[PDB]
């Protein structure tokens, strides 16, 4: 399959700061860091220009993952737990990311009789911890 | 190096002691272990009393579970076993069978059920259903010289092998499609970084899991195995199964269907419904035509009553789980009461079929009254407890939109009133020339009396005292 | 048109159950192979 | 005043009857007196509460109080007497005391029996005094088991089929009632919702008024016999002991009318005002259908049952045809029928059990051996004929006056329905005197042997006289039962909106 | 702010087997500078083959941010359509977000307007440039704020269902 519908806003950010590996951008840091343990975030992922293909809000409880052991996109694990040259996101923080296609799925898609991600894409995120 | 198994380490200690005493002691055991096992059970209950109002802290390397909601069921299974053992002592006593390994089997099955209540591991939640099923084909057939107790081992082992097979195949499909993941919480991640979630696959690993779940708690389309086994096995193990199997299965189902299946709601909410709408129908019609007591109980108290429990799992926004906990707490008591009464009368007379309960009100009125009370409660009449159970189950479940499940529930409850009132009518009678020479020779008259009398008033009082129970059951987030 | 019609209806609503119960109660009836067959049919059809 | 009366008046019978259990004293003797004393005490407390602690001049609720019971779905001990309730409460106390007296020579069990009688007593008063909807439902279904036991233990040849049909039918009928409970309980539960007093201001949307109205109306038509839902009555009346049947066909039927008055006409006006004419039509055709099928029966117990069915059309037609008197004449009718039907079933069950013949063809001349039964039977037959003087007349007269002066009708059916209603007066004597003539008149064999044939002793005769005197006292001057000023506010809501 | 062409009225109902009325919203549609989108909205709010808002909900209530609704299909946001097929491109960006109470077609990526609309309970200057503006509430601001202050679960849905009983056009 391929993209479906959604609706939201974005709370327009400042200019992104690439920091030599990815595209970093901060919106609101609040409370406290997180070690290599289970976290619980809320995402809303875009395509490079406009399209939205999934959003944690399109389901119930925002999904829960592991920040610290490689189980997620390297871009995220660099931009949520804190990468080289980037401060980690607080407990109630909120950040915005543009993921280059080397820290992502790379130059091959994920097919299901129709690739659910454009081959060699580079997507966007609006990640808010919880 | 952890006290979150100590509620089960105590049980393991008692298990080892029960196995040792037969190896070492000669003959002083029969009334000794009868209470030594109860010591282990009550000590485990006291240990679980400590962890009330606790944290959702994760297990050993994140394996089974430790939160509030799971702890509720962990205590509830212990409650079932504590009430059930005194029943399944004297019964097997009056069969000249070895008693040590019977209590060992019951203890190990309770241990498996207790571990199952957690098990957010995808492997522990597979071994534990086996730790609860491997110790079930033994008890359900542990009268070897009988004949029916072999049929209710063949058509229980074959079925419980096939079903666990289907379930583990669904588990394998999930492990595959999920990019490789076991931890129950960490599936909706891993099923996303691997983008194969919305694809076919998952749609198969959902049905191949729900079917294996259903078989373990027997809704209608897979109920086939229950009516037979419940008649073929001894009555105490029938009660033990019909309480703790349902409790453990309903404790595992909600967690295995709510944690890793956020997205598929609209495709399993319907599915379970198709079961419930059948479970509360096919489990009642047949219940009318029955003439055996154990088989009629299998139909009514299980074939149906496993309906309205589910009747909120579909309609749940975490505002209903309290009602499931309350209904389970009501059902355990309102079922163990009638099973205790049935065990007592059967032992005292030697028959099971309905047509022999005539006149029992005149010979011994206390037992007839304490059986009529539990039966009417099962019927769900206002002043009793089953009424308030079904009520708060509907009032939260009509408050959630779905309409063509509450109406069917009320209608099948009205239908279920029939056989309850039938056996009740058969109790009250005085036509001396009708009562068979079974109740006619009944020397009317400890353990079974105590269990029956402390289990029957809990089928009348909580239905009116459900305020603190309700206030307690609302703090469940799982 | 009182006993023959509305009494007939209020009994046939309580009599059709007495027939349907025993009717659907006499299918299968043992023969574990039949149990497993009827258990597989529903699993297979549910895959739609 | 704050010393609770209604709480005592509800928890006295069942409590003070729970002492019958755990009392090894005798077989039958002491229990009869220990029960009749409790019944008389309860009735005296009832009349003391009514006389010096009631006003008759204000349409609010009196003696109310409440507590906290389950608190999740807001459901309290809310309880209060009002104008509409008072008459039925007094009638229940009276007729149930007299029924318990009529049950004097029962020695089969005589311990479960009187306790179950007291339980039914407490349940009836609980319903008639309720003020919280869920508690109203609880009191409604609480009595369902005691009546089943009284049926299945004592009474009739084919007790079992009657009892099981009755219990299944009533339990099924109450399902739509519970549906309505769940419907209007969740409608803004923050606003009290389950406080039957604070629901007068509810403004429900369309297409939901109708569903709740029907969910209550189906249950009521189940309890109070309406034509397509009446098949259960002849079996559960022709098979019940006369002691049971007195309170059964004199109180339990009238609950279906009291509830319909209290929760339909007071809470769902624009769901009832657009459905009154069909109620009127159904009652009008019932008045004649019940009699036309009564004339066909052949065992006089079922004939009496159908005669009780017929008079339940006046209540219907009075509930419709929205006036002050049409609603008010219904209450007088339920009282003057709780008297007459109860007494007639007592007389039927007392004549029988002396002759052991149920089919009305073999009943010879019973007037020769026992005169007093014949007299007190012809008198109440006259009462049931709507004959003037007795209270069976003024009720129907006020019902006619309510229909005639109704505002929701313009002269086209206001006359044809009156015609079809007045045919009842031509039809009823044809089937009452047809029984009075076969079973009493004529000279049978020389029934001289004074064995299995003895006129009514002191107890039965006093019961008959003590129920008869109120009939005359009401029919001569019917303002003893028009102490109702709630209708001046009950019919205040409906009276101007559309159509 | 600009000229007004049509006035649309919305009902508001809460309670969660059914919705009791609480008030009434009245909004204006600028059929003078965004005609196709305004016509789409006004046609949906009336009839025209049943693809309307009668019996819709507000499936996302972000306190102090916004309220979104108009998914007459799935109630989850992944549904709803429009008259001109299922979607159509942006129309124009003439009118700008000003203050408490505006209407914006909640898109899913530019050029993908649909049924999902949303009202801004607060000022949103940042949002402009990529969202359409076709309406502001004229009566019922307090009811909009009451809905905005409703209780919300983790999915930012309202815990009490907030449906629209009847919707229509009410001319000047």
């Amino acid at each position: 399959a391929r993209a479906a519908l959604e609706l939201h806003r974005s709370l327009c950010p400042l200019l992104v700061s690439p920091r030599e590996l990815e595209f970093l951008q901060v919106r609101d840091p609040s409370f406290c860091s997180v070690s290599m343990v289970v976290t619980q975030i809320h995402y809303t992922a875009r395509f490079p220009d406009g399209t939205v293909f999934d959003s944690s809000y399109k389901r119930g409880r925002p999904l829960t993952m592991r920040i610290g052991a490689g189980k997620i996109l390297r871009g995220l694990q660099q931009g949520i737990g804190g990468g080289g040259g980037v401060t980690p996101m607080l407990v109630g923080g909120k950040r915005k990311l543009m993921i280059p296609p080397i820290l992502a799925y790379g130059p091959e898609p994920a097919g299901c009789f129709s690739e659910a991600v454009f081959a060699q894409a580079e997507m966007n995120f609006c990640a808010l911890a919880a | 190096n952890g006290s979150f198994i100590f509620p089960e380490c105590i049980l393991i200690f008692g298990l080892i002691l029960l196995l040792m005493i037969d190896s070492t002691s000669d003959q002083k055991d029969r009334p000794w272990f009868y209470f030594i096992s109860s010591t282990s059970l009550v000590i485990s209950i006291t240990a679980l009393l400590f962890r009330w109002r606790e944290e959702p802290i994760i297990s050993f390397s994140g394996n089974f579970q430790t939160n509030n909601f799971n702890e509720i069921f962990q205590f509830l299974i212990l409650l079932c076993s504590t009430l059930c053992i005194p029943l399944s002592v004297e019964y097997i006593e009056c069969t000249e069978m070895a008693i040590t390994e019977f209590l060992l089997f019951v203890l190990t099955a309770t241990l498996g059920g207790m571990f199952l209540c957690g098990a957010n591991d995808l492997i522990t939640i597979f071994v534990a259903p086996e730790c609860f099923s491997l110790c079930s084909y033994l008890l359900s057939g542990y009268t070897k010289r009988d004949l029916r107790s072999n049929e209710a081992t063949m058509k229980y082992l074959l079925m419980g092998g096939a079903s666990s097979s289907i379930l583990v195949h669904g588990f394998s499909w999930l492990y595959g499609s999920s990019g490789g993941e076991i931890e129950l919480q960490e599936i909706v991640n891993g099923l996303i970084n691997t983008q194969m979630y919305n694809s076919p696959g998952i749609s198969i690993a959902l049905i191949s899991i729900t079917v294996g779940l259903g078989f373990k708690l027997s809704p209608a389309p897979f109920h086939q195995w229950t009516p037979d086994v419940y008649e073929g096995s001894p009555t105490p193990v029938v009660a033990f199964l019909s309480v703790t199997s349902k409790v453990a299965a309903s404790a595992s189902a909600t967690r295995i269907l709510d944690i890793p299946f956020y997205f598929s709601s609209n495709e399993w909410h319907l599915l379970l419904e198709i079961l419930a709408i059948l479970s509360m129908i096919l489990g009642n019609l047949l219940a009318i035509t029955q003439t055996s007591m154990k088989r009629m109980l299998a139909y009514s108290s299980i074939g149906q009553i496993g309906y309205v429990i589910i009747g909120i799992i579909v309609g749940d926004s975490n505002d209903g789980y309290a009602s499931m906990i309350t209904y389970m707490l009501f059902y355990i008591s309102m079922n163990l009461g009638t099973f205790a009464c049935i065990v007592l009368f059967g032992l005292r007379t030697g028959t099971d079929n309905i047509r022999d309960y005539a006149g029992l009100y005149m010979k011994d009125p206390f037992l007839a009254l304490s059986l009529a009370l539990c039966l009417l409660s099962l019927g769900g009449l206002p002043p009793l407890a089953g009424f308030f159970g079904k009520l708060y189950l509907f009032w939260c479940g009509w408050q959630a939109g779905l309409y063509f499940l509450v109406s069917i529930g009320l209608l099948t409850s009205v239908l279920s009133i029939y056989y309850y009132l039938k056996i009740i009518k058969l109790l009250m009678t005085g036509r001396n020339q009708e009562i068979t020479p079974y109740v006619r020779n009944y020397r009317r008259s400890n353990s079974i009396e105590l269990s029956m009398t402390v289990c029957v008033i809990a089928s009348t009082i909580p239905g009116i005292s459900m305020n603190p129970i309700l206030a307690i059951a609302q703090d469940t987030l799982f | 048109f009182d006993k023959g019609v509305i009494d007939g209806i209020t009994n046939g609503v309580g009599l059709a159950s007495f027939c349907i119960g025993e009717e659907i109660k006499y299918v299968g009836g043992g023969r574990i192979s039949s149990y497993l067959f009827f258990f597989l049919c529903y699993v297979s059809v549910f895959l739609f | 005043s704050y010393f609770p009366w209604l709480t005592i008046l509800v928890v006295l019978p069942i409590f003070a009857g729970s002492l019958i259990f755990f009392l090894p004293h005798k077989g039958n003797k002491i229990v009869r007196w220990y029960t009749i004393s409790i019944c008389l005490l309860e009735f005296l407390l009832m009349t003391y509460a009514f006389c010096y602690h009631f006003q008759l001049e204000d349409p609010l609720i009196q003696l109310k109080e409440d507590y906290k019971w389950i608190d999740v779905f807001d459901f309290h001990w809310r309880l209060g007497i009002d104008g509409l309730s008072l008459g039925s409460i007094l009638l229940t106390g009276f007729i149930t005391t007299l029924a318990t007296l009529a049950a004097w020579p029962i020695t089969r069990n005589s311990r479960l029996f009187y306790f179950l009688m007291l339980a039914m007593y407490s349940g009836q008063i609980g319903l008639f005094s309720s003020r919280d909807l869920l508690l109203f439902f609880i009191m409604w279904e609480l009595e369902l088991i005691p009546v089943y036991l009284l049926l299945s233990m004592w009474g009739g040849k084919r007790r079992l089929y009657s009892a099981t049909k009755f219990i299944l039918y009533t339990a099924g009928g109450s399902i739509f009632f519970l549906i309505g409970v769940l419907g209007m309980g969740l409608y803004g539960s923050n606003e009290p919702g389950l406080d039957l007093e604070r629901l007068i201001n509810q403004s429900y949307p369309a297409t939901l008024e109708i569903l709740l109205y029907f969910g209550f109306l189906i249950a009521y038509a189940v309890k109070l016999p309406i034509i397509p839902l009446h098949t259960w009555l002849p079996d559960t009346h022709g098979e019940a002991h006369y002691s049971t049947c007195m309170l059964l066909a004199g109180i339990l039927l009238k609950m279906g009318a009291y509830g319909l008055i209290r929760i339909n006409m007071e809470l769902l006006p624009h769901a009832h005002y657009l459905f009154s004419p069909w109620l009127v039509i159904i009652g009008a055709i019932q008045i004649i259908y019940a009699a036309s099928t009564s004339l066909g029966q052949r065992n006089f117990k079922k004939r009496i049952a159908y005669s009780s069915v017929s008079h339940m059309g006046f209540i219907i037609i009075g509930i419709g045809s929205i006036t002050n008197i049409g609603l008010n004449g219904a209450i007088l009718q339920i009282l003057s029928h709780g008297f007459i039907g109860a007494t007639l079933f007592f007389l039927a069950g007392t004549a029988s059990d002396r002759m052991r013949l149920v089919y009305l063809e073999e009943l010879g001349g019973i007037s020769i051996p026992m005169p007093k039964i014949f007299t007190m039977f012809s008198s109440f037959s006259m009462a049931s004929l709507a004959l003037p003087g007795m209270s069976g007349f003024v009720a129907e007269l006020v019902v006619f006056f309510g229909l005639i002066t109704s505002p929701k009708f313009l002269l086209m059916p206001k006359a044809l329905i009156t015609f079809v209603m007045a045919i009842g007066m031509i039809l009823t004597p044809i089937y009452l005197l047809s029984m009075l003539r076969q079973m009493f008149y004529g000279y049978k064999l020389f029934n001289v042997p004074n064995a299995n044939f003895v006129d009514s002793g002191p107890r039965e005769l006093f019961i008959l006289i003590c129920i008869f005197l109120p009939v005359i006292g009401i029919g001569i001057y019917p303002d003893f039962v028009l102490s109702l000023s709630v209708d001046r506010v009950e019919a205040l809501l409906s009276n101007y909106y559309p159509k | 702010q600009s000229k007004v062409t049509n006035k649309v009225y919305f009902d508001i109902n809460i309670g969660n087997p059914v919705g009791k009325n609480v008030g009434r919203i009245v909004i204006g549609l600028y059929g003078d500078d965004v005609p196709q989108t305004v016509e789409n909205f006004r046609a949906l709010c009336t009839g025209e083959k049943g693809f309307g808002y009668k019996g819709s909900s507000f499936h996302r209530v972000i306190k102090d941010f916004m309220i979104q609704g108009g998914d007459f299909d799935k109630g989850n946001g992944t549904g709803g359509k429009s008259i001109y097929g299922r979607t159509f491109k942006d129309e124009n960006f003439q009118l700008v977000h000003t203050g408490p109470g505006v209407l914006s077609m909640a898109n899913a990526g530019p050029n993908t307007n649909g049924s999902q609309f949303f009202i801004c309970t607060v000022k949103t200057p940042w949002l402009d440039g990529r969202h359409v503006v076709f309406g502001q509430v004229l009566e019922g601001m307090d009811i909009v704020r009451m809905i905005e202050s409703s209780e919300t679960d983790r999915g930012d849905r309202p815990k009490k269902k907030v449906v629209i009983s009847e919707c229509g056009e009410l001319p000047v």
